């Protein structure tokens, strides 16, 4: 039935799920059986965050925001109904970091086994360390991984406050993955003062070719993004895509753990989304550092939702997986 | 009949002075800090009555339509008018960008609010039609301030009747397409502005246009409506790609071509959420601040008979940004309308 | 020791100060000795305010947001540590503006005596009248002063409510300063209807060459700004730079006394800051009419802070006062 594409004709209280998705357990076999392309996994983990608290409520709010949209996206003539399922949340202990990460690891490995794309909603940015490790191990040493991340902070602290797996270390860890060549790594949006000198020093040392926000503006944005998409998707077997929405201008995304003036406008990110979609696939989608306690009218969460769902819609459009134009309500 | 006190306050320190309202206040602070009893623009109150409007010689009626129980999303737009009126105390009626005193140029009046019958969308919409009718029949153009987006159903209906055997254009600017043939059996909710205009005997598909669309709060049937009836849609995508001025002029020409009158409805969720958080269903990927002003300017150059502005929800806005944005939507339309009119010998 | 440049290592009652600056009393001898280039001076005076209340809390709220930022700006290779001190708030009485202004006057004269650049945080816009008068007197009638102010309002009321030193009079008074030629005066961003006809009339009469926001948009902004920078900095001995952040679009500056839609966006003001910094100095920096009670998740105050700090960083880069490239963390 295609009644969901259209206004209700008129004449069982559901669940908190990404996009009004069905629930499906975090189980490779069930996931392969369900027929969806994406599996949403919440990860309310906050303990790598050295800054302002709130990211553990993001998965709930993100879900809620998503409920408000139809599954149909007229701009792409695509229906997202059935393309995703929601696996619920990785259950965490507390004051238990090592075990927390181990559980995230297992969760991502499981989803990857299924052949579905995990959409991982943090939580703090350090969860990307172990989600990226999971993809690294999944594909194995004979294959090539690409990594692209959007954010105002490089997060290239070799160590932070004596520790090694906090959110500010995340890129320092991820660029040590054995099957991730630095040349297949992109980082877009870095700006302002939350970037200590050693993050720069190390980036130069390793040859991380980050596209600072200045570099992007100076290039008219899209031509530089295109070249970095190329480096990440050309001759790789699997690609990880991560978002901290402090890549966006403050006004566009207040509800993030560390807002920053001078970032991307929403329409710029929407163009960028389509440019990523041209490559016809991705292995892992992460979004971290949504912080809804500091959000006004759910602006940040709303924008994240639009970005994630447009990426889904855009991938489907370029994959030819459209809906029948001819179909009408009076059917 | 048409009088106002410059800078509001009467009593011992009243200002008299034909033109005091376009200049710094002299005896006191007027209403720049404290609202007092402010009308829209500090304009005279004038009942929505054809005789009263006529004898005042009012060419613009501000009329609020706070009705917010004709809609599918969430109530709140009922509170907008009060915040709009308050926000006007933060501006003069003179606009230096256009060198016009809006108040004397149009002899604008505030017709207060259209009353409501809570729970009764049919009867409340009839009251709207009738209140709008009085404004037109008094020889004025109308600014209608919502209220939910059911507003264009009575609004257009009223202008349709007043236009008669003539032809009427309909412009609809919105992130939402608003073309449900019905919503759960209902013909006259806030998401059927466009189909209801097409039903009006003198409103024709070729004089209709939509601008602002984006994102997935847009059932297929709303899109289908525009396809099947050959009505131009300009998505936000196209406005960014091709340019606002280009696209605006093109569709203002379309909707005014061989028409006697123009209805223009403007949903504040056409505006980027960054600029207008106070909305029933706010959306990213919209008009920027400067582009809202520009569209108002362009709208002014072309001119309309009724401009309506809907869905402003001040409760979901802790700042003044929403209300002052909605003030400028109106003031830039009027300033641009006046400048255009004056450049033609009027 | 340069620990603050780098990721933190890990292992008594403070004050709230600009950038976690040292406090230094409002004393020319102490200020000269402390070794900073800038002195933050809070001025929680709101008795020239004709609009909505709230600016009295701006100095505290501004300081707080600045405490969050690291002092190293990778984009400029500059460190701000030590570059500023905080002189606290000018002690002023309530309900006696004449005396309050006198005390602002004296405080500004003192910092100028020290040779340091005052950063004056209001409070209402009228405090700029007496800070500008302080600079005028400090350079004496031998010298030429330049003035550049960003805001949506001309503030060219000869008088307001029969008064002469209220916020909307500020420009009318400042352009009567004897050693400030109107040709060396810039005013950028005027728009919307808080600009009554007498403000325009007087502007024409005196030849204030203001750059309205429409003028700026028409010209692509930066071409016209550059012209006005030149008029202010070329052939002047000292320059006053002031900001009402209602110059900015409402979206990036809700938390101001009188927000205005359709203004500068954050990246545009950033570019403008660098254009100003190319001239290699300022005498006084002011920001007035921040109004926290109207702010959305600190957006306006955070933009103000990022603008003031990038100006500092940018001026340093222009003066060659950068950090040794060879410096590394684990020293
Ligand atoms: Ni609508
Ligand atoms: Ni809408």
């Amino acid at each position: 039935s295609y009644a969901h594409l259209f206004s209700p004709l008129g004449g069982a209280p559901g669940l908190i799920t990404f996009l009004r998705s069905a629930h499906v357990p975090l189980n490779a076999e069930a996931l392969k059986a369900c027929g969806a392309k994406y599996a949403f996994v919440g990860v309310p983990f906050d303990e790598g965050n050295i800054g302002k608290p709130g990211s553990e409520d993001a998965p709930r709010e993100f879900r809620l925001i998503t409920q408000e949209y139809f599954s149909y996206w007229f701009e792409y003539n695509v229906d997202l109904h059935g393309k995703a399922v929601d696996c619920g949340d990785v259950s965490m202990p507390k004051v238990s970091p090592e075990v927390a990460h181990e559980r995230i690891y297992r969760a991502v490995r499981e989803v990857l086994k299924s052949g579905l794309i995990p959409i991982i909603c943090g939580g703090d940015r350090s969860i990307s360390i172990t989600a990226a490790r999971a993809l690294s191990d999944h594909i194995g040493p004979q294959k090539k991984m690409g990594y692209m991340h959007f954010g105002a902070q490089l997060d290239m602290a070799d160590s932070w406050a004596g520790e090694r797996n906090l959110a500010p270390c995340a890129m320092a860890r991820i660029t040590e993955l054995p099957n991730l060549d630095i040349r297949n790594v992109a980082h877009l949006g870095a700006r302002n003062a939350m970037n200590p000198k050693d993050h720069i020093d190390l980036s130069k040392e390793r040859g991380l070719q980050y596209d600072s926000m200045f570099d992007l503006f100076d290039a008219g944005i899209y031509p530089l993004v295109e070249r970095s998409i190329d480096r990440v998707w050309s001759g790789t077997d699997a690609q990880y895509l991560g978002f901290n929405f402090n890549v966006m201008d403050s006004s566009t995304a207040p509800g993030v753990t560390s807002t920053e003036p001078g970032g991307l406008e929403s329409r710029e990110m929407m163009r960028i989304v389509d440019m990523i979609a041209k490559r016809g696939g991705v292995s892992v989608i992460d979004l971290t550092e949504l912080c809804p306690i500091f959000d006004i009218s759910g602006t940040a969460a709303r924008l994240a939702a639009c970005v994630i769902m447009r990426l889904m819609a855009s991938l489907a459009a370029q994959d030819g997986d459209v809906i029948d134009d001819k179909l009408r309500r009076t059917d | 009949k048409w009088q106002f006190t410059p800078h509001q306050h009467r009593g011992p320190a009243e200002q008299f002075g034909e033109n005091d309202h376009i200049y710094s206040p002299k005896l006191h602070n007027g209403s720049f800090k404290s609202r007092g009893l402010a009308t829209f623009m500090g304009a005279p109150y004038c009942p929505p009555d054809r005789h009263k409007i006529r004898e005042m010689g009012a060419k613009i009626c501000f009329l609020a339509v706070p009705w917010d129980q004709g809609q599918i999303v969430r109530a709140g737009a009922s509170q907008g008018a009060a915040a709009l009126r308050d926000a006007t105390t933060q501006y003069f009626p003179y606009m230096f960008e256009y060198d016009v005193d809006l108040l004397s140029f149009f002899r604008v009046v505030d017709c207060g609010d259209v009353p409501t019958v809570p729970g009764n969308n049919i009867k409340s919409q009839e009251y709207t039609a009738d209140y709008v009718t009085e404004c037109l029949e008094g020889g004025a153009k109308v600014i209608l301030f919502g209220g939910d987006h059911s507003l264009p159903i009575p609004g257009a209906k009223a202008l349709s009747r007043f236009t008669g055997s003539g032809k009427m254009g309909y412009l609809h600017v919105d992130c939402h397409l608003d073309a449900a043939p019905d919503w759960a059996g209902n013909l006259i909710t806030n998401c059927s502005g466009a189909p209801r205009a097409l039903d009006l005997p003198n409103c024709n598909a070729r004089n209709m246009a939509h601008m602002g669309s984006r994102n997935g709060l847009n059932p297929k049937d709303w899109w289908d409506f525009y396809v099947d009836n050959e009505i131009r849609v300009v998505t936000m995508s196209e406005m960014i790609e091709r340019g606002l001025e280009v696209c605006a002029n093109e569709i203002f020409e379309r909707v005014k071509k061989d028409t006697d009158s123009l209805y223009f409805t403007w949903d504040t969720d056409s505006i980027d959420i960054s600029c207008m958080p106070g909305n029933s269903a706010p959306e990213c990927y919209g008009l920027k601040g400067r582009e809202v002003i520009q569209l108002a300017r362009i709208a002014g150059r072309h001119g309309c008979d009724i401009l309506d502005i809907v869905e402003f929800c001040p409760y979901f806005d802790p700042s003044q940004i929403g209300a002052k944005m909605t003030v400028n939507m109106i003031y830039h339309y009027l300033g641009s309308r006046a400048q255009t009119l004056r450049q033609q010998g009027k």
